[PDB]
């Protein structure tokens, strides 16, 4: 868009239904450098979700997963043998780089534009721009939905473009609990 | 410099907070000044990065300390006033105690802990830097001597005559005698003995 004033409003209709993510995942502790990495996460996916209609069932439209083993105890037997009978939709992954790796493939492969889940901020987005600083996979900045010059640093205008949802803040919006942590 | 008496003999307790408050707060500003670092924490956001926070030492629990239970305060406003359990066995050398501020670094994983990475030192200010003028003065002797003022059983002062004889040869310029001219704590009082009054 060029001049300001280009801008068109028009009240037809609500935005079509949206692909949406239900993200999750499980870290794990780390007494060698006191740290807490993960290494298994996974999501269910709804590719078109509407916004002023009632709720689509199933509670998704596909997903994933994805584990990698750890430097304490390794994997049990036939894990991929045992599961894909029983098929939670779990793969297989090697590293941590790996798992980063096709996690953003897994984006690429869909790019929602709502990233749901709890926890998020006191504990874990930044974990996870810790783990791209780290293993520095290729093409980082499709975590959001553009491509910038680097990853930044009151940290939170990393991640732009792409609807942070939230589960727990946004819970409290109705309810009243002693908890709030779901 | 303390002319007259106080007058108090019952406090209120949230302005006690604000002398606690007022201390942390002018010491620490003051002394950032001298040392160059950009800012600190709210205490409770962990974040594995090099991290700087300022607070004041306490106990957790009743009585007297290890070194496995310091615990951690922060001031009313820089970090919304809470408390924060701490440890330092990674950290090499230190030395603390209660009421005692300063400022510290380690890193915060899980919110409700953090491990130390070290302990910047404290500052001293500058003496008094006087005139030129007045004082370009001679020798001078000054004793002094504290108490109490006799062994723990007796009332003769006796100490006090080898002092004041020692006083009236050597001609000092001032001496200063620290209290306390009569304990409680000494035996010959709290037996309620004495037949006299006190003052």
């Amino acid at each position: 868009a060029l001049k300001p004033d280009l801008v068109n409003v028009i009240k037809d209709v609500s935005p079509p239904p949206l692909v949406v993510m239900a993200f999750s995942m499980k870290t794990m502790q780390n007494a060698k450098n006191h740290q807490n990495e993960i290494i298994a996460m996974a999501a269910l996916v709804h590719h078109s979700f509407a916004l002023d209609k009632a709720a689509p069932k199933p509670p998704f439209q596909s997903h994933f997963c994805v584990v990698s083993k750890p430097k304490d105890c390794i994997f049990p037997y036939a894990f991929k043998e045992v599961i894909e009978k029983k098929n939670v939709k779990v793969e297989v992954a090697a590293t941590e780089r790996t798992l980063l790796g096709f996690f953003l493939a897994k984006v690429h492969k869909i790019d929602p534009d709502i990233i749901v889940g709890h926890n998020i901020y006191g504990f874990e987005l930044e974990v996870l721009l810790q783990r791209i600083n780290v293993c520095k996979a290729p093409h980082w900045s499709k975590i959001g939905r553009l491509k910038r010059s680097n990853m930044p640093k009151g940290e939170r205008n990393a991640t732009c473009g792409r609807m942070i949802c939230d589960v727990e803040i946004s819970a409290k919006e109705l309810i009243r609990c002693k908890s709030y942590h779901l | 410099a303390l002319t007259g008496s106080y007058k108090s003999m019952f406090q209120k307790l949230p302005d006690i907070r604000e002398v606690l408050t007022c201390k942390i707060e002018e010491l620490g500003s003051e002394l950032k000044e001298h040392y160059k670092i950009e800012a600190f924490t709210p205490l409770l956001a962990p974040a594995q990065e090099p991290v700087t926070l300022l607070g004041q030492i306490g106990c957790d629990s009743n009585g007297k300390l290890n070194n496995k239970s310091v615990i951690l305060e922060g001031d009313r406003e820089h970090s919304s006033g809470a408390q924060i359990p701490v440890d330092l066995s990674e950290l090499k050398e230190y030395s603390l105690f209660p009421g005692q501020v300063v400022i510290m670094e380690g890193i915060n994983t899980t919110g409700r802990k953090l491990v130390a990475t070290k302990l910047y030192e404290g500052v001293p200010l500058p003496f008094y830097q006087p005139t030129e003028e007045d004082a370009d003065f001679e020798q001078s002797m000054v004793l002094v001597a504290c108490g109490p003022y006799t062994t723990s059983d007796s009332i003769t002062y006796d100490p006090l005559l080898d002092l004041i004889a020692v006083i009236n040869h050597d001609r000092p310029d001032v001496c200063i005698l620290f209290g306390p001219f009569l304990d409680a704590k000494h035996e010959q009082v709290e037996n309620c003995l004495l037949t006299s009054p006190f003052e």
